[PDB]
Order: structure tokens, then C-alpha cells, then sequence
């Protein structure tokens, strides 16, 4: 039974290291999939990289 | 005068335009450093499932380290 | 052992029914969120 | 559909407390999720004794 509480042990760490590992990179993979949908929800769809170019035509005529 | 609207417009649009280049470059860069800024949904849809990932792994992780803990419980009483 | 069954059945349903309600109405709240930020995201 | 007309001319700011709603939803179905699978383990075990 010591020898189980052992292994049982080692194990306990891995569970915990897993955790938090995993808990850690999922938060700012949030953190960032809110970024995109706040900022630039198909707002680059809007944008198009139209890159119009238009404004000095416009002010000459 | 009608000329006079179309400018109004049209500048409006450029600055919109300018709005969302910077915030695509400034995340691109905060995440990634260039990150397919041309068509990014899909991405986001990853992302999500990764969300879900989140959800399945912390869950398991959990239950199980728990149900072991309980275990040594068990053989700490035997 | 079954007194302490018949507590931890009631102790189990009320975080049971807590956590539905509680998904239930932020999860509305989020929809909400999803949909502003989709459909009007300062269009 | 929330609200009636709830300053929908520049509705930003609704954004943000819908965000602390959406984190605290994460924070509390975890931990109400967490509790009751403890006791479905703790009812297992009384099961077995």
C-alpha cells in the first residue's frame, strides 16, 4: 500500500500540472478569441482591402 | 454639392477603413505575427472548439484526479 | 449511510438546478453579446 | 429581445457588463459543476460502504 501511495502520488502531479497547463493556454486562447470577435467581427468583410484611393479624385473634381 | 456629400462620405469610409487595419495589425501582432488577416473566421471557430477542449479537459482532470484522491482515502484507512 | 444519501440527493439536486438556472439566463446574456458584436459591432 | 430600447444609439457599454457576465458564467457553472461531482463521488463511496 506504500508502494500504491507512491505511484498514486506521482500521479496526483500529473493530474495537477495537466490542469493547470491546459486551464492556463484554453484562458488566453479566450482571452484572444475575444479580441477577434470584439474588434474585427467581419468588420474586414466591411474593409474588403478595397483600398479605394479615392479622396484625391473626389477633392480635384 | 453633390460632390460636397460624396467627400463627407467617402472620408468617413477611409477612416473606417484605417480603424480596422490597425486593429487587425495590432492583434495580428499580440497573437501570431502575421495571422491570416485576409479571412480569420475560421480561426475563430477553432478557437471555440478549443474552448470546448477546455471544458472536456478540466472537467475529466477533475473527476478523475478526485476519484484517485479518494482512492488513497481508501487505502490510507486500509 | 442512507440519511447521508437522502442529504447529499438534496445537496446535489440544488447545485443541479442552481447551475441550470444559472446557465440558462447567462447564456441568454451571452447570445445577447454575440449577437450585438455580430450584427452591429459599431456597423 | 433584452431591454426594450435600452440607449440602443451607442449600446457599447452594454458590451462590457455582458463580458463580466460571461466570465462569471464560466466561474460559476465550473465550480457548481465541480461541487456536485464531488458528492457523485462521495454518494459512490457511501454507496460501497
Amino acid at each position: 500500500l506504500r508502494q500504491r501511495h507512491t505511484e498514486l502520488e506521482r500521479e496526483v502531479s500529473r493530474f495537477e500540472d495537466q490542469t493547470q497547463q491546459q486551464r492556463q493556454q484554453y484562458a488566453q486562447a479566450k482571452e484572444s478569441l475575444t479580441t477577434l470577435n470584439r474588434l474585427i467581427p467581419q468588420v474586414t468583410l466591411l474593409l474588403d482591402e478595397t483600398l479605394i484611393d479615392r479622396v484625391e479624385e473626389v477633392r480635384e473634381e | 454639392q453633390p460632390l460636397r456629400m460624396r467627400l463627407s462620405e467617402l472620408e468617413q469610409r477611409l477612416n473606417n477603413q484605417q480603424n480596422a487595419e490597425r486593429l487587425l495589425s495590432e492583434f495580428c501582432k499580440r497573437q501570431g505575427r502575421q495571422y491570416q488577416a485576409e479571412d480569420l473566421e475560421a480561426l475563430q471557430n477553432e478557437l471555440e472548439a478549443r474552448q470546448e477542449a477546455l471544458s472536456l479537459s478540466v472537467n475529466e482532470g477533475g473527476e478523475r484526479r478526485m476519484e484517485m484522491r479518494q482512492e488513497l482515502e481508501q487505502l490510507k484507512q486500509k
